[PDB]
């Protein structure tokens, strides 16, 4: 992630979250954004008169990304060793 | 022999029965031209043509309706429309939620 703006995405998990499109995103729809207020009726609103519902996951956008970055940091400083274990610093020249 | 076809194009005899006028913003039973039905009634904004009684849907749910009487249309909600969770640590645990 570029540390100039705390977007904790890197530059290529922004375009692939920008190529592929969502349903409906949110999860935060209230009257006035329902046939209460005042619609085209959507198929979101057509959803929720019936009882059909979707629920959020459990980890956000955010929290998936920091596993990534984690991931990606600590290949650079210690190759695998901190996957069986502590981890072991090593210059990357001589790790490659 | 009598004929009639029903809920199809606006009426003209009707049973009788008397109105009992207009509530808002309360999910009550209504009854327009014989037709029962639930939810909350407060405004409604939308255009539609003439010679039209119900607002159907693709669902077939009814959702707006022509008042006879003052002449303008209505909107149908259902009295229930969010999804409601409970989070409870157990019976032996406690009873508070
Ligand atoms: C029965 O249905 C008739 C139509 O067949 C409706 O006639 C309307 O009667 C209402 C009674 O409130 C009139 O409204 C009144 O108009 C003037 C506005 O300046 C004033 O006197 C009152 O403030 C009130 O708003 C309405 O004009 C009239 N429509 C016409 C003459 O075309 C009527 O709603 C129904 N009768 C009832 C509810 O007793
Ligand atoms: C609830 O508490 C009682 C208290 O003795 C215990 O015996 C019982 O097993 C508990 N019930 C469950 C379903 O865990």
């Amino acid at each position: 992630p570029d540390p100039a703006k705390p977007s904790k995405r890197s530059f290529i998990e922004d375009l692939l979250y920008n190529k592929v499109t969502l349903a409906d995103p949110g999860f935060m729809k209230q009257y006035g954004d329902c046939l209460g207020g005042v619609n085209a009726r959507d198929l979101i609103c057509a959803q929720k008169f019936n009882g059909l519902t979707v629920l959020p996951p459990l980890l956000t956008d955010d929290m998936i990304a920091a596993y990534t970055s984690a991931l990606v940091s600590g290949t650079a400083l210690s190759g695998y060793t901190f996957g069986a274990g502590a981890a072991l610093q090593i210059p990357f020249a001589m790790q490659m | 022999v009598l004929s009639f076809q029903l809920l199809n194009a606006p009426a003209t005899v009707c049973g009788p029965k008397q109105s009992t006028d207009l509530v808002k913003n309360k999910c009550v039973n209504f009854n327009f031209n014989g037709l029962t039905g639930t939810g909350v009634l407060t405004d409604s904004v939308k255009k539609f043509q003439p010679f039209q009684q119900f607002g159907r849907d693709s669902s077939d749910f009814t959702d707006s309706v022509k008042d006879p009487k003052t002449l303008e249309i209505l909107d149908i909600t259902p009295c229930s429309y969010g999804g409601v969770s409970v989070i409870t640590p157990g019976t032996n645990t406690s009873d508070a939620v």
